[PDB]
């Protein structure tokens, strides 16, 4: 307790400054749309004088905390941080990101606060359990935190008078004045009104806002085959789709049908049954567009839809091939270079005895699900093979055919010529499909 | 890590700046401050090596560290429940009392500080003789 | 807590012979003073001498908060001698005497002050009634006088002080109140309070006058209780409004005048001024409400009141048009229908003087130029630019405000028939690239290009759907030779480049669907066997369109000159043969384009 | 106008505005809810249908009126920009299922941003619910009638947020929770401001009944006004504070109703403020003036789940929260009772755990300082569980002294 009051005596702020961190938050639930430079603008811009005033005491109690605990962040803390944020003394003048609980950028002074004084807290109740209790159950969100549950004190009003009374002066025959602290009074008294009964804080009603933007598709493919058993797409199945939607305009329909429902089925439920067709007529309740997509899907039930997904997507791709059509307009051009003699002929030695129906469709989704463009070399540089980032992608989830792009793939790929290897691929299986007959 | 002497500027209202992951509070105050009096007496021959070692500041280690050292000495004077000149007593019986402790055991450690083990052996070995001290000023 | 502190206020007449250095005076009432009833509860210590009216008298008591919004009868007396009050009890035997209400919800600070007019003696019906009206209109007069004594010096607490001090004054004096038997009013004085606020506006009008002569700090009558000209405009303003009573029109060329900031330019001294008034709410209200009760066909000195309102919100918002909100909270003025003002016959010529006249107002704050901007009338803003020169040359940056307004204004305004805003609309435009030019290209600097570029786009194409007559083609040329002129002179990243290109594509967009939406028709018609233009003034037009000055590396050289040539290609050889030498296909323009794009359609 | 099928467009977008809106992942997601209880509700068969889709129909050109003026019209004529577009021309079909496609990917994320800043909690259920009360619909129409109150801001997977933790389908009782709640807080702040805490009452009502939504509210008769005056204690509460339970959840609202019903008994006689009082701001006036109560009130429940046992019976054997507030009292002297009923059962040091949890708690309901002024019959209430506490302190010191050290040593 004497090791941690400094810190100790400013956690009474806590619920302030996480009141100003849930205002904040749910008047700022956006992303990039932050205009203020300073926070002496964004609190004269409120025409409320009280409101302005609450702001005011609530920014300059923040900003006295944060310079007061600046210290302890960059080496105590969990969460890492640049000395970059409290090498100055900020002001009210000061930029107005700062205020704001973000994770990554400029964003941790808040977040480091509130969650290094969680820590504390923390750590104390569950050494004061450790030591007498060994035993507790009671526990509180940071959601309705109130002034009740928090710890406070005055050290001139409230901890100094209860220490003095502890002082025991003694005296012998002799004549003397000795000094004693007897250990369990003062235990006693300190320990039963400040640091027991006290919640065992958790950090689940954080106020943080979403930076990230859920569109890298990935968790919703984890949480599709999380939520249901899926399964791969039968032969005839997958044949008469592909019958059905020789057209191209049909291929993009069927394209942003199956991304809605898609986006609809991660983040919801799906039975494994329940077929494609009466899926997308009654449980989410859209009009009829075509009959040729929704012939193509009735042979087809939840527990095949992120496979059909990636299917129907290599054909729109596929197609985009056939009429000589520029096919991505989207990626690099980094990896847009065109493969040596050396390569295809290794490239078509491969081909040679390979099952090219799922390689090509799995290296289709490989490109179109991280192969966007920028920020693409951070873990697919345009240096390294293909067979050992296939074999990462395909052993997390994958137990499809594996040794033929480890035993039989080219091993000087050039990653840097990648969509190269997927076009030759699937111009060889359209010769092969249309030639024959 | 962060090694060299990066600190804020003594008149701020922060932390006390409490002990560090292994020390007793007493000693590790006595620690630094011998530390920040060995850098001023360095600072007064070359005072362009120390504004080389010390990163944030450009003009002056000498009234820096003295606002160090007021702060210290405010903060020892806080200390020990004694007078102000007790203390000065207290910290010159503790600088004294390491002359006289010729009995060499300090073996097996750097004379440069270039490594984290040898400064944590080397702290603890300051821990000891500042103990050793400091338990020999209460009849003193 | 449990008692409540009232200070009374009286007058001792002449008649009394009074002494405070002999004669001491008190107040004894029943038991709802607190003391023993008709006991001396409240000692009465005079303060000032009045001369003939008498002495001038104050003191204070704690009565129980049990008392509060009851009767309490009291009296004066003066050490003993009571007071009398001419009138005939309703009940024999029984004491015409003074009624103390204390309103609980008017306590306001918590302390409530009695005004008690003039002690009346006892003379050892008509007439009698008329002297004692007299000596309460005085009465009236000097405690008003000491209400305005207290709002010295200029504070929060003062203010407040003075506001309870105010409301309680009135409810006193407009209810004359007795207490014989049961607290009744006063009738028989027939001191309704029509004539309390005609007395006091007369009394009022005497303060009024030292400031309309220019008087101002010492030189300012020594029994002047107000010494600064706002905080005599704000009193009355408290006053007037806190009773909700007429005002002569005459009075408002002296009420409007001191709510005028002089001697207030810097900005310092108004936000020293903002804690005395920190509240944010009611003022608004209050000044909205006296705005509109003086937006009567008076309308002169009221543009003053603007930066006293427009002192104490945020600051400048920067924002482009057509994104936050209409001229009404870009202004600042949200109250103002200046709508019916802009648009009507300008027979108010008052508003161009007194803006001349006050040209340093300009400078107190920021939202008082582009307040004058929505509001002064179109055909005098060419005037109203010319008159800021300097306020433009001291900052660079308030052209983007002009924007700002000109963008908002115009689109309001209906279809163009008529010739004097013709005039108008060029003479704010010529206006308008003289104050460009003439200055620097630092009206770009601080990378303020981009919103430059948006204002001046998004006014060509809300200038581009008010013409629909090809004869005011003028407008639009010089709109694109603004966008020209403000393309070349910011110091030359590729973002720049990219800008200038869609700027460009969409001033060009916007010009072409002018020119065909204007044109819905065909041209050079016949029908004489003397062919002329439907349109016969529209080759200048394009004349005019395009030898203004664009990069070539953009359109306006390949792109209008197809236009062109699509146009013409859809009459027949012939007929443009014979309109080719018709002696109005003239003026050979030195190797002109058009002329020469003339020449090749009639190979 | 005729021009384009606006009610067509909508039904074939809500599905593509709503595939994206997601949850905290664990917060009841609603999505085939969410598309079913809309085509429910968007119809025109209804003229309550009928009235939401014309209101959707202004928000949407108003927003995007305030959304294109950032364009420079080389969007604003989208026809021609999209025509330009071959690509998109030739993924399209023909020409006019590509203007139908442009347009429904136009409308689709602005109708999501709609969804989720309307359906923060389950507003929608509301409406869809059948026999609900005229109040229900008449003032989620009004809430959803206005611009400046519901000033609705634009922006991928937009998120929507939960406000009160909802169990399963707890679909809010009131309209709308949160922009009421906030809307009164800063009305609180403003007459708090302005006005000292004398009159603080009295101006928070004024201008609560100043504002539209009172001036609304006032149309409603009494019955419908008290039991949406109910639904907006049972919101408050379930909003402020968390409860696991349900019976918890009454006791707090019988709790939160006998305070609104002391704080309206504190004036003698005014005849001015107390001529309406079943009105909202009293709610938010309770908990400024009781919320430590409360508090420690929520503290009690928390820490003791089983104490609600005894408050079962309370109503049943006590006829309590008639005209001021008890139950914390009662809660207090049912761990006293309960403390007293056994001492040995569990543990003992499992009873030492227990009291020593609830030991501050206890302390602090029987403080001077907490119990500022109430009758006299909870003042001698306070006065007995004190000694009741003081005696069981005293039990659980004493087996903490001789039990501990004779079980140990």
């Amino acid at each position: 307790f004497l090791q941690k009051e400094a810190e100790l005596r400013l956690v009474k702020f806590l619920p302030e400054i996480l009141a100003l961190q849930r205002d904040l938050v749910k008047q700022f639930q956006n992303v990039s749309r932050v205009e203020y430079s300073s926070i002496r603008g964004f609190i004269h811009s409120h025409s409320s004088d009280g409101l302005r005033k609450l702001l005011h005491d609530r920014i300059t109690i923040f900003l006295s905390t944060w310079n007061a605990l600046r210290r302890s962040l960059e080496t105590n803390g969990e969460i890492k941080l640049p000395k970059d944020y409290c090498c100055s003394d900020l002001d009210l003048d000061a930029e107005f990101e700062v205020i704001l609980p973000r994770r990554q950028g400029l964003g941790l002074c808040g977040t480091a606060l509130v969650s290094y004084l969680i820590s504390l807290h923390n750590n104390m109740v569950y050494t004061v359990q450790k030591f007498s209790n060994e035993d507790n159950s009671y526990s509180v969100d940071i959601s309705e935190v109130a002034d009740l549950h928090v710890i406070s004190y005055e050290v001139e009003r409230d901890l100094n008078p209860l220490i003095l009374s502890n002082c025991q002066y003694q005296v012998q025959q002799g004549g003397e004045t000795s000094q004693e602290f007897d250990l369990e009074k003062i235990q006693r008294q300190i320990s039963s009104r400040f640091l027991q009964g006290k919640p065992r804080l958790t950090l689940k009603g954080i106020p943080t806002l979403v930076y990230r933007r859920d569109w890298n598709y990935e968790h919703l493919f984890m949480d599709i085959k999380n939520k249901m058993a899926q399964s791969s797409l039968p032969n005839l199945a997958i044949s008469t789709i592909s019958g059905q939607l020789q057209s191209y305009s049909d291929a993009c329909e069927a394209l942003s049908i199956i991304e809605i429902t898609l986006g609809f089925l991660s983040t919801a439920g799906g039975d494994p049954g329940m077929d494609l067709n009466v899926y997308i007529e009654e449980v989410l309740r859209m009009c009829d567009q075509t009959a040729q997509v929704l012939k193509a899907f009735s042979r087809c039930q939840l527990r095949h839809i992120i496979a059909l997904w990636q299917f129907l997507s290599a054909h729109k791709s596929e197609q985009r091939l056939r009429l000589n059509k520029e096919l991505f307009r989207e990626i690099d051009v980094q990896y847009k270079e065109e493969l040596s003699t050396q390569h295809q002929r290794l490239l078509g030695t491969f081909l040679n005895e390979a099952g090219l129906d799922a390689f090509l469709l799995e290296l289709h989704e490989m490109i179109v699900l991280k192969l966007k463009g920028p920020r693409a070399a951070n873990s697919f540089n345009p240096n390294w093979s293909l067979k050992d980032t296939l074999v990462s992608y395909m052993e997390t989830k994958d137990s499809d055919i594996l040794s033929e792009v480890e035993s039989q793939f080219p091993e000087e790929i050039l990653m840097s010529s990648c969509i190269s290897v997927w076009k030759i691929a699937a111009t060889r299986k359209w010769d092969r499909q249309s030639r024959g007959g | 890590t962060q090694t060299g002497h990066v600190l804020g500027s003594p008149q701020s209202s922060g932390v006390a700046e409490v002990s560090d992951r292994g020390q007793s509070p007493v000693v590790f105050i006595l620690t630094r401050l011998l530390t920040h009096l060995a850098m001023l007496v360095g600072a007064t021959h070359n005072p362009q090596a120390l504004t080389v070692i010390i990163k944030p500041w450009v003009q002056d280690p000498q009234g820096f560290l003295q606002q160090h050292i007021q702060r210290d000495l405010e903060q020892l004077t806080k200390m020990l429940g004694r007078s102000a000149d007790e203390t000065i007593h207290v910290v010159h019986l503790i600088l004294s009392s390491l002359l006289r402790v010729q009995s060499h055991g300090v073996l097996n450690f750097n004379a440069e500080l270039s490594t984290k083990g040898c400064r944590n052996n080397w702290e603890k070995h300051f821990e000891t003789l500042l103990l050793r001290e400091l338990k020999h000023l209460d009849k003193n | 807590r449990d008692t409540v502190t009232v200070y009374f206020h009286a007058i001792v007449s002449r008649h009394f012979g009074f002494n405070p250095e002999e004669h001491k005076v008190y107040v004894r009432g029943g038991e709802g003073l607190g003391q023993k009833g008709w006991t001396d509860a409240c000692e009465m210590y005079c303060t000032q001498d009045l001369h003939d009216l008498g002495s001038l008298v104050e003191g204070k008591m704690d009565i129980p908060r049990q008392s509060l919004d009851k009767p309490i009868p009291y009296k004066y007396v003066i050490h003993v001698e009571y007071e009398f009050i001419y009138e005939q009890a309703q009940k024999k035997g029984e004491h015409v005497n003074r009624c103390l209400r204390v309103v609980s919800t008017s306590l306001g600070n918590g302390d409530w002050h009695q005004y008690d007019d003039i002690i009346c003696m006892r003379s050892t019906l008509d007439s009698t009634r008329k002297e004692l009206l007299k000596g309460k209109k005085q009465a009236a007069v000097v405690m008003l006088d000491r209400i305005f004594s207290v709002l010295q010096p200029w504070s929060d607490i003062n203010l407040q002080s003075f506001m309870t001090q105010f409301l309680q004054f009135y409810s006193v004096v407009r209810e004359p109140m007795i207490h014989d038997g049961r607290a009744r009013k006063w009738t028989s004085l027939q001191y309704e309070e029509k004539e309390v606020w005609t007395n006091l506006w007369e009394h009022v009008k005497k303060q009024m006058a030292p400031f309309l002569e220019g008087k101002s700090g010492e030189s300012l009558p020594a029994d002047c209780p107000v010494r600064s000209k706002l905080t005599l405009g704000l009193s009355i303003l408290f006053m007037v409004e806190a009773a909700e009573f007429t005002v002569p029109k005459k009075d408002l060329d002296s009420l409007c005048y001191l709510l005028i900031p002089s001697a207030g330019s810097p900005e310092a001294l108004h936000s020293d001024l903002s804690p005395v008034l920190r509240i944010r709410q009611r003022w608004r209200i209050y000044l909205t409400n006296l705005c509109l009760r003086c937006i009567d066909e008076r309308c002169d000195r009221w543009l003053g009141i603007l930066p006293l309102l427009h002192t104490c919100m945020q600051k400048s918002p920067p924002k482009k048009n057509s994104k936050s909100q209409p001229e009404d909270t870009w202004a600042g003025l949200e109250g103002i229908s200046f709508s019916e003002f802009r648009d009507k016959a300008p027979t108010r010529s008052q508003p161009l003087q007194f803006m001349q006249s006050k040209m340093a107002l300009l400078r107190v704050d920021e939202y008082l130029f582009r307040s004058w901007l929505s509001v002064v009338p179109l055909e005098s803003l060419s005037s109203y630019l010319e008159n800021s020169i300097d306020y433009l040359s001291d900052v660079p940056v308030r052209v983007l405000d002009c924007l700002q307004g000109i963008s908002y204004r115009l689109p309001g305004l209906r279809k163009i028939s008529n010739q004097n805003m013709k005039k108008d609309v060029e003479n704010v435009f010529k206006m308008l690239m003289h104050l460009v030019d003439i200055y620097q290209h630092r009206i770009f600097g601080e990378n303020l290009l981009q919103i430059y570029l948006t204002e001046c786009l998004t006014l060509h194409e809300t200038v581009c759907n008010i013409t629909a007559n090809h004869q005011f083609f003028e407008i639009p040329a010089l709109s694109a030779e603004l966008i020209c002129k403000l393309l070349e002179l910011s110091p030359p990243e590729k973002s720049y480049e990219d800008l200038v290109t869609s700027t460009l594509q969409e001033a060009l967009a916007t010009t072409r669907n002018w020119l065909r939406s204007l044109f819905k028709s065909r041209m050079l018609s016949i029908s004489s066997a003397y062919v002329r233009l439907t349109y016969s003034e529209e080759m200048a037009v394009w004349r005019r369109l395009v030898e203004i000055g664009f990069p070539e590396k953009h359109g306006w050289k390949g792109s209008l000159l197809g236009d062109m040539e699509g146009r013409l290609k859809q009459e027949p050889p012939r007929l443009q043969i014979s309109f080719f030498c018709s002696s109005q296909c003239r003026d050979g323009g030195l190797h002109d384009s058009v002329s020469r794009s003339f020449e090749k359609c009639v190979i | 106008s005729q021009f384009l099928d606006t009610t067509r467009l909508v039904q074939s977008c809500v599905q593509g505005a709503v595939g994206m809106l997601r949850d905290q992942n664990e917060s009841c997601a609603r999505n085939m809810r969410r598309v079913t209880i809309l085509l429910d509700l968007l119809n025109e068969d209804n003229t309550r249908n009928a009235s939401f889709l014309r209101e959707s129909k202004m928000r949407l050109h108003v927003l995007l009126n305030k959304q294109e003026e950032n364009q420079v019209r080389s969007l604003k004529e989208w026809v021609t920009r999209e025509a330009a577009n071959q690509d998109a021309l030739q993924e399209a079909g023909t020409f006019r299922h590509t203007l139908w496609k442009r347009v429904q990917d136009v409308v689709t994320p602005i109708l999501a941003s709609m969804i989720a800043h309307i359906d923060r909690d389950g507003n929608l259920e509301l409406l869809a619910q059948p026999d609900s009360p005229a109040w229900v619909q008449d003032l989620w129409m009004f809430i959803y009638s206005d611009i400046k109150f519901l000033n609705i801001s634009l922006v991928s997977f937009i998120l929507v947020q939960s406000h009160m933790n909802l169990l399963k389908d707890a679909y809010n009782a009131v309209p709308f929770s949160w922009r009421i709640r906030d809307y009164l807080e800063e009305l609180w702040v403003q007459a708090q401001y302005i006005t000292d805490t004398e009159g603080l009452s009295k101006k928070f009502v004024e201008i609560f009944q100043k504002t539209p939504l009172g001036v609304f509210l006032a149309q409603f008769p009494v019955a419908q006004q008290q039991k949406l005056l109910q639904s907006y204690l049972k919101d408050f509460l379930l909003l402020t504070m968390k409860v696991s339970s349900r019976e918890e959840l009454m006791f707090l609202q019988m709790a939160l109703w006998s305070c609104l019903r002391e704080l309206q008994e504190a004036s003698g006689t005014p005849d001015e403020t107390y001529k309406f009082p079943l009105s909202l701001p009293w709610v938010h006036l309770a908990f400024q003036h009781f919320r430590t109560r409360l508090q420690n009130f929520s503290r009690i429940l928390t820490i003791h789940p089983q104490v609600l046992s005894s408050l079962s019976q309370a109503a049943e054997k006590h006829s309590l929260a008639g005209c001021e507030m008890t139950l914390d009292a009662f809660a207090a002297m049912a761990c006293a009772e309960m403390l007293k009923g056994d001492l040995l059962k569990p543990s003992p040091k499992a009873w030492l755990q227990l009291v020593k949890n609830l030991s501050t708690p206890l302390e602090l309901v029987c403080s001077e300082g907490y119990l500022c002024d109430s009758g006299s019959m909870t003042r001698s209430v306070i006065q007995e569980v004190r000694a009741l506490w003081n005696r069981i302190f005293s039990i659980a010191l004493f087996v903490e002294h001789v039990l501990l050290g004779t079980e140990s040593h």
